[PDB]
């Protein structure tokens, strides 16, 4: 869609401009049909691909998106998984991602997936950190931020909300859904009463969205509408819903809250959805024809982005998953997103693939016996390990408190006692939390007031003696966020250049003889090659590439590894 | 006063004309059709844009609407139509004066 | 006759008649054979078009399934077998649908949808709300996209509503985790439909067709252009006075469609 037009459209980036966040809010409990979120360019391809999609395939779609989603309410478009692993895998700065989206798609609210404690990063940092990297991210381009905790402890909340209303951008607080509202046996503790009281708590702590993050697609049909039900009595804000489709249930799930009155919905497009991704936004639009309220989108360009993103999938099939079929057994176990294969890439893995049917039902146990919690990233990842760790050593609910002094637990699990991904709701239960740390004292305060600011400045000085002159405030963060990847982010440009520019088949397969490939550079700068023949290896293995480049005979020299 | 010049045109002249460009420090656009993706004049500029990938053969260096369309796109100061396509062109130099850009001739 | 008859003495108790065009005159004699068994039969009426929407057709009206419905149970049909295979029957329209026939006929009603719109649970979900007596579920693993929905989701969409699904889970559990190793088996022969296509809601190709009239348009030059073969494929059952599209009334709409890109 040309560029000119796309300025023309006036979405709800122009809103949150006209009448800031406050304003985008109350605008949305005014409309009638449901508002939905895209997260084809995020947590679509985080479940199904291994968040490996590349931003090149997203920026090729960038426009022809911005006018299908015209009116939708924002795109998921960075945070999870994509920050990491756009410096780490995919060698490509998540920065310039953001940067290019943004002009491409200047229309549509830019939304994100913050964690409460940490941001995007994988440890725990000080505050100053999760504000520098808040502002620098406000400023490059998201307008909402998501920001859920992983314990669903309000407290941690706080800091990167200050953050954001810094900023003067959207900031949507997250109730994680665990158990079963329907079920009375399931829990005495998360119960319609918990969400809530803990939905108004959030009110006053003064976020504009109220977001549910059904993390495990737990969340079922009837339970929505309850849930929902309640929720949009009990509080003035918006209600903005996110279920994963892995039970099977998800457009049910959605439709039952639409019924209920949910505010926004994520979706995403037909290729890139079901199973562990969100509902097909494509089937909801349809499935809601003769019901009061409707889907408010393009279909007619949806079918065309589902088509679109069918064919690019292909680029990715090394990176699918085997769940190939709805699991309704997570309603046992709870395991989120991809765990339940994950785990099972790990339990063979070291030999327990043949009692599997164990380690899921350990999984149950060990949540239970860390008294109930709830199980995103990366206290999904703790329960995880209790269970691999458990089954392993013939352990049981009352030997790993005999057993415990001569023991040595995983890092993840005392770390998780010791207070560091924050505190659960229950509390810990003394008895286990003293057989796990073995004496280490635990923090008595979310895990951010313990450690020193960072000195921005130091940083600058050393990343800037390090590598070239120019060192943006995003080197900075991205540094700190991950000092070990980001190094190596760096060895690669410095090595291998942009890769980023690179078309995905070119990026993960190179070229065959007699191919000719173009990368488009910078503005009508762009690279014509075509690989003539590699040679047969020499004395010492060391290959030499016949190409054609510009009009330039060319030869590179490459060492094999037999 | 031209910073940014576009060469209307292909081949040896136009190659021509970035060379005398390079030497006042002006940065260059060259054109090029489908039929001319490894001309070399196509490399000889700083940027290069493909007219028409929409047009045909040698009635792609003769569309007026779409090269000042791409000279505008690149921020184009000047165009220097060389010779035999648009240099005499009466109607192209004056499409030209309406939308800022110089046409070098007379 | 024969077929009828040693099917019925080999083993099988209920007959799913059901005729390509919706014909119902061509449904007696099958009928005939299965009473004379003094076995199960069901008549059955084929989905097309939308009860929804009042421009889709003059003809695949409401009244229209509900007179049928009606002529069926009048030649004697045990049981009324609605076959939505296309899976076109949006959960609304089953809604209204299964209503108006069950208090236009006493005949119990048994509803057969596919899951290839990615709405066949909601499409179940809703049909039971309006009385569906016996629906089509398949296991888990061996369920979704072009199959029929999964008895196992379905089994946990009903917690909190009314209406119960009669059957065990925790078996189900077990023989779906059956078929995930044996499907792996076939594994040579799964379709490339990996998600839902909504697109059916415009050309009608009942289950497999699609994936099988796309190998054809591909052996010959139009590979590049399905395009094409799909809008051609809506225009001739137009073209064809709006067609039921199964088996084989759906390979005539497809073969056609083929022939004239
Ligand atoms: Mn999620
Ligand atoms: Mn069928």
């Amino acid at each position: 869609v040309s560029s000119s037009k796309i300025a023309s459209f006036s979405g709800t980036k122009q809103l949150l401009d006209e009448v800031g966040p406050k304003g985008v809010a109350e605008w949305v409990k005014k409309q009638d049909d449901v508002l939905l979120t895209d997260t084809t360019f995020r947590d679509a391809h985080q479940s199904l691909l291994a968040t490996r999609v590349r931003t090149k395939d997203m920026i090729n779609i960038a426009s022809k998106t911005a006018d299908v989603f015209k009116d939708g309410f924002s795109l998921e478009m960075w945070g999870g998984a994509t920050f990491d692993v756009a410096y780490n895998f995919l060698k490509e700065n998540p920065w310039e991602r953001l940067e290019r989206l943004r002009k491409a798609i200047p229309n549509v609210l830019f939304q994100m997936l913050l964690r409460a404690s940490n941001a995007v990063g994988y440890k725990n940092y000080p505050d100053n950190v999760i504000h520098k990297f808040v502002q620098e991210s406000a400023k490059a381009g998201i307008d909402v931020f998501r920001i859920f905790d992983s314990l669903n402890w309000v407290d941690q909340m706080k800091v990167a909300n200050e953050a954001v209303q810094e900023a003067g951008k959207i900031s949507e607080g997250t109730i994680c859904y665990t158990g079963d509202i329907l079920n009375p046996e399931r829990s005495n503790i998360y119960t319609l009463e918990y969400y809530v009281k803990l939905a108004k708590e959030l009110e006053r702590e003064g976020f504009h969205i109220l977001a549910i993050k059904d993390m495990a697609g737990l969340l079922k049909p009837k339970a929505a509408y309850e849930l929902i039900g309640e929720l949009k009595s009990a509080v003035d804000l918006p209600i903005h819903l996110h279920t994963h489709d892995t039970s099977g249930n998800g457009l049910l799930t959605y439709k039952q809250a639409i019924d209920a009155g949910v505010d926004i919905i994520d979706t995403a497009v037909a290729s890139m959805s079901g199973l562990t991704s969100q509902p097909s936004a494509n089937s909801l639009y349809y499935a809601l024809n003769g019901f009061p309220r409707h889907l408010r989108t393009d279909i007619e360009g949806m079918e065309s982005l589902s088509h679109y993103w069918s064919t690019v999938r292909t680029y990715y099939s090394d990176f699918e998953s085997d769940i190939k079929s709805p699991n309704t057994e997570i309603y046992q176990h709870e395991m989120p997103g991809g765990q339940y294969s994950n785990l099972s890439q790990q339990a063979k893995s070291l030999g327990l693939g043949e009692r599997f049917d164990e380690v899921k039902d350990m999984y149950r146990r060990v949540n239970f016996l860390f008294g109930d919690i709830v199980k995103v990233t990366p206290s999904s990842k703790v329960v995880g390990d209790m269970a691999l760790y458990m089954v392993q050593n013939d352990l049981d609910e009352q030997s790993v408190i005999t057993d415990g002094y001569k023991l040595d637990f995983p890092e993840s699990v005392v770390s998780f006692f010791k207070g560091e991904i924050g505190q659960p709701v229950n509390g810990f239960n003394k008895d286990l939390q003293a057989v796990i740390l073995k004496g280490q004292e635990a923090l008595t305060a979310r895990p951010g007031e313990y450690l020193e600011p960072v000195d921005f400045e130091k940083v600058r000085e050393l990343l800037e003696e390090e590598q070239q002159g120019p060192v943006t405030e995003q080197d900075i963060i991205s540094y700190v966020l991950y000092p070990k990847v980001y190094e190596q982010y760096i060895q690669t440009r410095n090595q291998y250049g942009n890769l980023s520019l690179l078309d995905t088949p070119t990026f993960f397969f190179g070229m065959r003889n007699g191919e000719t490939v173009e990368i488009e550079i910078d503005k009508g700068k762009r690279l014509i090659i075509k690989l003539e023949t590699i040679s047969e290896p020499d004395e010492n293995g060391n290959r030499t590439i016949y190409y054609a480049m510009n009009g330039q005979a060319r030869r590179i020299y490459i060492k094999d590894e037999n | 006063q031209i910073k940014k010049l576009l060469v209307a045109n292909r081949g040896e002249i136009a190659i021509r004309i970035f060379r005398a460009a390079a030497e006042l420090d002006i940065s260059t656009v060259a054109i090029y059709s489908n039929e001319d993706k490894s001309s070399l004049h196509r490399y000889k500029a700083d940027e290069s844009y493909l007219v028409g990938s929409d047009l045909g053969p040698a009635e792609s260096y003769l569309n007026i609407e779409r090269i000042i369309d791409v000279a505008k796109q690149a921020n184009v100061d000047a165009i220097h139509p060389g010779y035999g396509f648009l240099s005499e062109n009466e109607q192209f130099a004056r499409r030209c004066a309406e939308e800022g850009i110089k046409f070098i001739g007379p």
